[PDB]
RNA sequence: AAGUGUAGUAUCUGUUCUUAUCAGUUUAAUAUCUGAU
RNA sequence: AUGAUGUCAUACUUAUCCUGUCCCUUUU
């Protein structure tokens, strides 16, 4: 359930690759008009700049936002990043989605809905 | 069955449900295992059809199309009044066929 | 056997036999376990239980000799409690 | 509340270079290779070179005060954990006739030693490939050492 | 950076009955410290043996290097040790002493 | 294959006696177990 | 990665509890010391001696090699960079097929060529597992038979000890695992009590077979676990599964849960009820309650309707779980309640009433996935409630559902889809309010190009769309879904087509408007024009759409015809296959709409394209021709039968599957319906060609061949067909060999059996055992097919059956018993008592026999005789055998008596003779002697 | 209670669940009791048979019904 | 000079008990098997 | 002069059987 989200994303990508999905229907028509990618499941001890530098390998990040708690210390695992171009978001969802770093691997998805602070899930 | 003696019939109590047989096993007698002279209709068990178990084939076990019936040789021999003839077991047949 | 006589767990308390059975299990099973205690407690839940199934369960959990000891300790105490007009054995009044 | 930093943390660097049970810094560059030079270390701490060292076979080089972390210990009480480690790499050097080529040589770089290092009355600094040649008298510690090799 | 199939134990078969065990220890030490070396003292065990080094990396390196290495007249087959599958003969008794020692040493 | 069974050996002997030795296909057309090469091989090896 | 824990499985109540306690007290101090500041951890002499088995001795040869390897730690760093006959042993015994190198470690004991040494003898005899796993099919069957017979001899201990590691082979392929599972099942079928100590050892290997992707493999694992549980006692299985509750490995917890579910399915719900109740009341750890909730959920999902009576009791197990502090326990309890609900038909709403109030209360304080679980539970519980409370429940839940409509969580999406499918199906759902509120988001938020890609998501969306269309209306869903008909995505297009097909089939397309009809026609055209993956979605959709449109599809008829022609001229296998499929599907609509010129043009194009070499296209063309002959009349079909029959004659040798099936169907329909355009010589040639069609690897092909032979017999005549059938030399005894006998029976049922009887009797005079057995089987099948018609042929069939009753061969006796059974079933009430007695005179000695086929035939014949000859004569013939002394004779007679007593339970009173009254027993029924 | 007699089922054998199916080790008393019980049930079933059996005695139909239901327990004798 | 697999049956080829007794299991009874002279 | 034994071949019967799937494992 919690870790099966990355499995579902990888399975969707594999099915699009195996079902002969074209470029126009390659799991991007729904995430269009917005490059706000939501990363979740990250560890509680992750820093903002470290994650920015890690996700910056696929391009320049425009506006990142980590889940800042009221008094916990900004340790929730959720994060929303509107990158420079939507092509960078697609590249991150294709390569960085499900990447393993700092022990527990995290998941990535394309929201393209709004700037919701409380929208992810533990 | 004559083709599968290692099969276990359900033998459950009869219900008010009408069953169907798979298209591959269309017309085959449920008990007599013949191909002609049907007399009575086949009644399914109460637990033998509940959701995912609904609409399955009696003998074939697959998705049913046509409604099955008991063979007249099984009806005259007082054999059609038995319990639920659902093939609960699946062994010694179609086991390694998927490997091929 | 002593578990061959018909008994009735409805005509006796349960709190009086809880810690005795717990101590017997801790002595026979050695360690501290909650599954065995809860299983023994739920075994005597019916109004007309059977000692044969209880002995089988005790043999499955215990070694078989300790199972016989537990059966021969629980059967007569429960029988004496069911025989008591107030519904308890002679040990419940001692302390 | 949350204490936002937006700066570089250590978790990514720890996951990037982590030893068996410790952190591993001073990561050599990807331009290195295994050399084949006819040169071997002859460490004689008291004018007596019992062992022999030919580092052309090994790429990982760790001589320090970590019995579980490093590859093996050393009887050098004046040596730190990770202070100075020379590494052979294919550096593009200009030959005698000008023919440039990726020749294997040892890179001279200080690993942030606590008390520095010295070789033949001269300390080696980082960010500069010093004139690393043969027949050098060096030391394998931070404070000092009364042993050399060749 | 290696498969889970690689293990510290390695089964070496196709050897003589009177195999020179000192040379065997020397050959096994080319990888790392021989934590244990069991020589089959049985008839069916006569000619087979097991080794266990204190490191998996050295054992894998020797498995890659010593794959069917030459011998005096044969070439013993070296394979990765399979699972145990037989431990009822052994038991985990007397481990409470080690647990108490660990709890007393560190104090936690 | 070529197990060289007993009944196959008797059949090969009868074929070599009646059909002939220079007719391997005539014997292989009544064996249905091995080729004429294998049949002549068994004839020259054991059924000679 | 999750399955990798299976690789970490080692083999082999108080001592286990202490071991688990030591495991916990070893798994605690590791992170304890980690915070205070592996598989290659230090090893001990005890650990070393325990790891490997016997047959080894530690021996450091010199006193220098130990202190040579002790400094090897430092010798890996300083001195490492520095200055620096024809023997072999495979495993052949007499054949012993090739053992893989991974299997070399397992079958190493057989590598030793020693012979003639008891225990080692049995261990070597247990090397047949190598031939079973690795070897040919005959060797596999032989090893299976030997293991079945040598069960008690080889002993269950060594068998399990040799089978468990093979199951744990990291290189164990799927076929090897299937063979090992079959062998374990065969071993458990014989050994009953000896499987108790190896219960845990077998379960540790069998549980992962349940948690697997392969559906057939999971079914095999569930069956094996159920058999293992039914073998031993529920108490022993419970004791074995006890410590797995608090196991650290969550995979071990899931395995134990599946095992407990299987044990409950086998031994029954209440047998495992109190164990589960004690597991649920465990305040030891939250993992215990989680394992209990998971076990309850799995037991419900496996049992289905079996939780009806114990459901209230299950509520007693689940009531204290809803108040769990840890969110995991609460989620597991919600999932369990949802499983018990959705698996249960409407009943026992009161049993869930205790869980009604808090869950909705949790909806008030719902946040995160807990809200999703609560929504799923409320959706499962809504139909179980009555309309009065259901109105308020749905009115409250719909707002939360609409609020959660924009959830990115895919689990939340599935929960919302299930809640919509459950709630929208309620009678208290507002149609206009539904279309106003839930319809536009369901089209926008729910319907997306990414959701359809998933497997479960596709079926969930299909069910939700079907329910919404049935609830609110068909026109709105049609208008919402028709726009996606031109979707570039093939999967989304298939989903939209399936939704439209289900809507048209359930609600009916009469509500489809003219503009909506044109849009649907354009969508179907675009879909048929773009079909990459070969699937019946487009074909079934076009068929249902045409059947629903009816006469309204006449304007779309010519466009479809032009598209079909262009696709027939297009790529054959890609385009013309779907073209012919659409033609065969829409033949009914084309004939209903009076497409006379269209039907003729289609027939001409079919006659033109019938010469295609592609079997996929040729078979579809033949099927379309069959459909045209079914719609267009024989004399009205433009491609007349005179060209169709001889042109389809040589097509029987196409050797393709679909081509052969379509050709057989077309020839059979033409010969059953028309039976006139086929000439006598033409019919004879068609029969000579169909005689070769019986060698196929299908059963439907054989049935169609028998039907076509019967039609040809009814058309031409009995003599030639019976002569062509009598020449069956039966090269093979299988591959539809008896099929000739079935065809003889079909011809006898279609033609005069007075002609078919004596020809068969004369053909039975042949010497060949194959021909004799074939004549017997054909006579049996003919009598069975005739039934009442056999009232005259009884006296004529008596002597041949009596002569064949002489057991010269087992097959002859089997055919005799089968013919007797068919005759007794057919001669019921016709007055054939004399022939029945004459046949029983020779059938009675067949009771003593060991052949399974012969025994089954004898039992069936005894049943038929009791049906027709009557139970009085049956008991009179089986009377003396009841109290016989022998074991085998008494067993056979008791089987016969049980068969005679299963039925005729009322008529056994009179047949019971008068046995004299003993001293302490009065068995004589004196009331029967009451003379009125 | 050291008995060790857990007669439930072993491997899903034949296991005749019908009442009076018959077996191999059926003693004469068992067959006689089954036959007497079946005959009593049949006499209770057939209406004309009940009339012919009760027409002998002056007892009524209910008298025969009670006498038949009473003879079901231990008709032959304690084995 | 072509058949695939799933269960079961028979006829073919090669080998073995002149062991005198006792007791038991088992057998309809033999037989076989298990211990002693 | 019937038989028991069982590697290894052979004929036969069950109108035996070839698109069967992960539509349900989503446990950390």
């Amino acid at each position: 359930n919690p870790l099966t989200k990355v499995k579902l994303i990888n399975e969707l990508n594999e099915r699009e690759v195996q079902l002969g999905v074209a470029d126009k229907v390659s799991w991007h028509s729904e995430y269009k008009d917005s490059a706000w990618i939501f990363l979740g499941g990250l560890p509680y001890e992750l820093t903002e700049g470290d994650i920015i530098c890690v996700f910056s390998q696929y391009g320049e990040i425009v506006n990142i936002n980590l889940v800042r708690d009221k008094k916990t210390g900004k340790s929730k695992g959720f994060c929303f990043l509107c990158y420079e171009d939507q092509r960078s978001t697609i590249l991150a969802v294709d390569n960085f989605n499900g990447i393993k770093i700092k022990g527990r691997t995290i998941r990535v998805d394309h929201v393209s809905n709004y700037r919701a602070p409380k929208d992810s899930e533990e | 069955a004559k083709h599968h003696p290692d099969l276990i019939f359900c033998r459950k109590q009869a219900g008010v449900a009408i069953g169907r047989l798979c298209e591959k096993c269309d017309g085959k007698c449920v008990i007599c295992d013949s191909y002609v002279r049907p007399c009575t209709l086949v009644r399914i068990c109460d637990e033998c059809n509940y959701g995912s178990y609904q609409g399955r084939c009696v003998i074939c076990g697959g998705p049913g199309v046509s409604d099955a019936y008991y063979c007249k040789e099984c009806t005259i021999q007082e054999k059609d009044r038995d319990g639920c003839p659902k093939i609960v077991n699946l062994g010694s047949s179609k086991t390694d066929l998927f490997y091929e | 056997e002593c578990l061959e006589k018909k008994v009735d767990m409805s005509k006796v308390n349960l709190e009086v036999i809880k810690p005795w059975i717990t101590k017997r299990v801790t002595e026979i099973l050695g360690f501290e376990d909650d599954v065995v205690i809860e299983f023994i407690f739920n075994q005597l839940e019916v109004k007309n239980p059977d000692s044969k199934m209880m002995q089988i369960n005790l043999t499955g959990f215990l070694n078989g000799k300790n199972a016989r000891e537990f059966m021969g300790e629980l059967w007569p105490l429960l029988l004496s409690a069911q025989e008591n007009i107030a519904g308890i054995p002679s040990a419940f009044l001692e302390l | 509340k949350e204490k936002p930093s937006f700066e570089l943390s250590g978790a990514l660097l720890e996951d990037t270079n982590t030893f068996r049970g410790v952190v591993i810094k001073y990561s050599e560059p990807p331009e290195a290779r295994i050399p084949k030079k006819r040169w071997r270390l002859y460490p004689f701490k008291n004018d007596e070179v019992l062992p022999v060292m030919y580092i052309h076979r090994q790429s990982a080089y760790l001589l320090g005060r970590h019995r579980r972390i490093a590859d093996i210990p050393i009887d050098h009480p004046s040596c730190s954990k990770q202070h100075a480690v020379f590494q052979y790499r294919l550096v593009e050097y200009t030959r005698a006739d000008g023919t440039v080529g990726r020749r294997v040589k040892p890179y001279i770089i200080d690993l942030g030693s606590g008390n520095g290092t010295f070789l033949n009355n001269k300390r080696i600094e980082p960010q500069r490939y010093y004139e690393l040649k043969e027949k050098d008298v060096l030391k394998f510690g931070f404070s000092s050492r009364e042993y050399v090799l060749l | 950076r290696l498969p889970p199939e690689v293990n510290r134990i390695l089964y070496i078969r196709n050897l003589p009955y009177k195999i020179t065990a000192e040379e065997m220890y020397d050959i096994f030490g080319k990888y790392g410290p021989i934590r244990q070396i069991r020589v089959g003292n049985t008839p069916e065990t006569r000619g087979t043996a097991y080794v266990v080094y204190e490191d998996i990396f050295d054992a894998k390196n020797a498995c890659d290097h010593l794959s069917g290495f030459n011998v005096c007249n044969r070439y013993l087959v070296v394979l990765y040790y399979n699972a145990n599958r037989a431990f009822q003969k052994m038991d985990t008794k007397k481990k409470e002493e080690q647990l108490k020692l660990l709890k007393e040493k560190y104090g936690i | 294959g070529g197990v060289w069974r007993n009944t196959e050996d008797e059949i090969l002997k009868a074929a070599v006696m009646k059909y002939g030795k220079n007719q391997w296909s005539r014997i292989a057309s009544l064996l249905h177990r091995k080729s004429a090469k294998q049949c002549k091989a068994r004839w020259y090896e054991w059924l000679d | 990665e999750y399955k990798k824990h299976r690789r970490t499985m080692i083999i082999s109540a108080e001592t286990p509890r202490t071991d688990r306690g030591g495991d916990s007290i070893g798994e605690t101090p590791t992170p304890g010391a980690s915070k205070r500041k592996e598989r290659n951890r230090p090893l001990s002499d005890e650990e070393l001696d325990a790891m490997f088995p016997e047959g080894y001795k530690v021996l450091p040869p010199p006193a220098g090699y130990v202190p040579i390897r002790t400094p090897a730690r430092k010798l890996t760093a300083t001195p490492t960079p520095l200055g620096g006959m024809k023997s072999v042993n495979d495993q052949p015994s007499g054949n012993l097929p090739f053992l893989k190198p991974d299997d070399i470690q397992y079958f190493d004991k057989l590598l030793v060529d020693v012979d003639e040494s008891e225990e080692q003898k049995e261990r070597k005899i247990m090397k047949l597992l190598l031939k079973i796993k690795n070897g040919t099919p005959p060797m596999r069957k032989a090893a299976l038979r030997q293991i079945t017979d040598k069960a008690r001899e080889f002993g269950a201990g060594p068998l399990f000890n040799q089978i468990l590691p093979l199951l744990m082979s990291p290189t164990l392929e799927d076929q090897e695992r299937h063979l090992l599972v079959k062998v374990i099942d065969r071993i458990l079928y014989k050994l009953d009590d000896l499987v108790r100590p190896y219960v845990h050892k077998i379960l540790v290997v069998i549980e992962p077979l349940l948690i697997d992707e392969d559906y057939y493999a999971r079914v095999e694992g569930r069956e094996i676990i159920s058999n293992l549980a039914k073998a031993a006692g529920l108490a022993t299985m419970i004791s074995t599964m006890r410590p797995d509750i608090d196991n650290m490995d969550e995979y071990v917890r899931n395995t134990t849960a599946r095992a407990f579910a299987v044990v409950a399915s086998a031994l029954g719900i209440p047998s495992l009820l109190p164990f589960l109740k004690a597991v649920c009341k465990s305040k030891k750890s939250w993992q215990a309650r989680h394992t209990g909730i998971k076990i309850v959920q799995q037991i419900a999902i496996l049992m289905g309707c079996a939780i009806l009576p114990h459901l209230r009791s299950l509520v007693e197990i689940i009531e204290h779980g809803l108040v769990d502090e840890q969110q995991k326990v609460r989620t597991i309890s919600a999932l369990a309640i949802a499983a018990l609900a959705e698996a249960a038909t409407p009943y026992g709403i009161e049993s869930f009433d205790s869980v009604l109030k808090p869950l909705w209360k949790g909806i008030r304080q719902h946040r995160g996935k807990g809200l999703a679980a609560f929504l799923k539970a409320i959706g499962y519980l809504i139909p179980l409630m009555d309309a009065e409370y259901a109105n308020y429940y749905t009115r409250e839940v719909m707002l939360i559902l609409i609020r959660e409509f924009q959830s990115p969580d895919e689990e939340m999406k599935k929960i919302v889809l299930k809640v919509v499918k459950q709630c929208c199906g309620t009678d208290g759902v507002e149609a206009n309010y539904i279309k106003t509120e839930i319809l536009p988001p369901f089209f926008k938020h729910f319907w997306q190009h990414r959701m359809a890609l998933d497997r479960r998501n596709y079926r969930q969306l299909v069910d939700t769309t079907v329910e919404l269309a049935n609830k609110v209306g068909a026109a709105e869903i049609i208008s919402r879904i028709v726009d996606d008909l031109k979707d570039e995505a093939e999967q989304y297009r298939k989903m939209v087509m399936e939704t439209i097909e289900k809507i048209m089939g359930n609600l009916g397309a009469a509500d489809i408007d003219h503009k909506l009809e044109e849009q649907l026609i354009d969508g179907i055209l675009y879909a048929f024009q773009e079909q990459t993956t070969e699937d019946s979605v487009m074909l079934n959709g076009f068929g249902t759409v045409v059947n629903a449109l009816g006469k309204r599809v006449k304007p779309y008829l010519p466009q479809i015809c032009g598209t079909v022609l262009w696709r027939l001229n297009n790529k054959s296998a890609k385009v013309r296959q779907q073209a012919a499929d659409l033609i065969s599907r829409t033949a009914v609509v084309m004939k209903t709409c009076q497409e006379e010129k269209l039907m003729g043009h289609l027939g001409v194009v079919l006659y033109e394209y019938l010469g295609e070499e592609y079997p996929e296209v040729l078979g579809s063309i033949l099927g379309a021709l069959k459909a045209i002959v079914n719609v267009i009349g024989m004399h009205k079909m433009t491609p007349p039968i005179k060209d169709l029959l001889p042109r389809l004659t040589p097509i029987l040798k196409n050797r393709h599957e679909k081509v052969q099936e379509n050709c057989i169907d077309l020839v059979g329909r033409i010969a059953d319906r028309g039976a006139e355009y086929v000439s006598a010589r033409e019919w004879m040639r068609i029969c000579f060609e169909l005689l070769e069609l019986l060698k196929a690897h299908k059963k439907a092909i054989r049935r169609a061949t028998v039907n076509t032979f019967g039609y040809i017999a009814k058309a031409i005549g009995p003599h030639d067909v019976l002569a062509t059938l009598l020449n069956n030399l039966k090269v093979q005894e299988r591959q539809n060999r008896v099929c000739t006998t079935v065809a003889i029976a079909i011809v006898a049922e279609t033609c005069s059996p007075f002609t078919v009887l004596p020809a068969l009797m004369n053909e039975y005079r042949v010497p060949e055992l194959n021909v004799q057995n074939g004549v017997l089987k054909s006579l049996s099948f003919l009598f069975e097919y005739i039934g009442e018609m056999g009232k005259d042929y009884i006296y004529a069939v008596t002597p041949l059956l009596e002569d064949a009753l002489m057991d010269r061969d087992l097959v002859h006796r089997q055919t005799a018993s089968a013919v007797v059974q068919h005759m007794s079933l057919g001669v019921y009430g016709f007055g054939c008592e004399d022939s029945l007695n004459h046949l029983l005179n020779y059938v009675w000695p067949n009771v003593f026999e060991t052949s399974p086929h012969v025994i089954q035939a004898v039992m069936g014949a005894l049943e038929g005789l009791r049906v027709a000859i009557g139970p009085c004569r049956m008991l009179q013939y089986c009377l003396q055998g009841l109290f016989h002394p022998a074991r085998k004779v008494r067993d056979v007679y008791w089987k016969i008596y049980n068969s005679i007593y299963i039925g005729s339970q009322d008529a056994l009173i009179a047949h019971y003779p008068r046995i004299y009254n003993d001293d302490k027993n009065t068995y004589i029924r004196y009331e029967l002697d009451y003379i009125l | 209670m050291t008995d060790r007699y857990t007669i439930h089922s072993q491997l899903e054998h034949l296991q005749s669940k019908y009442i009076g199916t018959g077996h191999a080790d059926t003693t004469k008393w068992e067959w006689l009791v089954n036959q007497h019980r079946d005959s009593y049930c049949s006499y209770m079933g057939h209406f004309d048979l009940l009339n012919y059996f009760a027409i002998a005695e002056n007892e009524s139909k209910a008298r025969v019904r009670f006498n038949l239901m009473e003879k079901m327990l231990q008709p032959c004798g304690p084995p």
